[PDB]
Parts: structure tokens; sequence; C-alpha cells
């Protein structure tokens, strides 16, 4: 039990740390989709309504 | 002309509207995602909290 | 922008009869 906590704790510790890496991740892909829609629908949206204005004339 | 104008328009308004709308509830559950994070990481906080010579006296005798 | 080829369309349709005019208003002598 002392090697079975050791290795819980192993595995605790693991899933603290592969949270706190996914915490991190899940963070960058909180930002990166954040920045990615933020700046893609953003500008490419933009660039339709840029459209609406382009394609006048 | 009628098709055309109005199509673009339903397009202009209904998508890019509705595409703010994504740009705004995204954002509120990124937002939702980062501060249950940070709030699970004071959890942490708390719960580790329950988890809980002779030189010296010739160095004084020469500088005082 | 499928708006301007349509809208090209037309212009191109526009400049294309009145240059088949221009063509031949000289053609025409």
């Amino acid at each position: 039990l002392s090697d079975k906590l050791k290795e819980a704790e192993t595995r605790a510790e693991f899933a603290e740390r592969s949270v706190t890496k996914l915490e991190k991740s899940i963070d960058d892909l909180e930002d990166e989709l954040y920045a990615q829609k933020l700046k893609y629908k953003a500008i490419s949206e933009e660039l339709d309504h840029a459209l609406n204005d382009m394609t006048s004339i | 002309l009628n098709e055309l104008q109005a199509l673009i328009e339903a397009h202009f308004e209904n998508r890019k509207k509705e595409e703010e709308e994504l740009v705004s509830l995204k954002d509120r559950i990124e937002r939702r995602r980062a501060e249950r994070a940070e709030q699970q990481r004071i959890r942490n906080e708390r719960e580790k909290e329950r988890q809980n010579g002779k030189r010296q006296t010739e160095r004084e005798k020469k500088k005082k | 922008m499928d708006a301007i080829k349509k809208k090209m369309q037309m212009l191109k349709l526009d400049k294309e009869n009145a240059l088949d005019r221009a063509e031949q208003a000289e053609a025409d002598k």
C-alpha cells in the first residue's frame, strides 16, 4: 500500500500534472480557439463585409 | 436586384450577426473555463493547507 | 465575389453594346 500509494500518488500527481499540462493546453486551446475565432471570423467575416463594399461598383 | 440584393443582405445581417453571437458566447465559454480552472487552483491551495563559531567570535572582536 | 462576376457581366454587356455601336457608328461611314 505504501507503494500502491506512491504509485497512486504518482498517478494522482501524474493526473495533477497531466491535468496541469492540460489545464495549460485547455487554456491554450481556449485562447487559441478564441484567438483563431477572434481573428478568423472577425477578419474573414470582415473580409465578407468588405465584400459587401469590395464588390460594389 | 431584388433576389441578389435580398439574399446578400440576408447574408450580411443573419450570418454575421450570428457570427458575433458565436464570438460572444464562445468567449463566455472560454471565460467559464479559465475561471473555473483558477477556482480549482484555489481549492487545491486550501486543501493542501488541510493536508498541511570561532570565526564569528573573532569577527565580533575585531568589528566591535 | 459573385456579386461582381455578375456586375462585370452587366457592365460588360453595357460596354459591349456601346462598343458594338462604336464600331458600327464608325463602320457605317
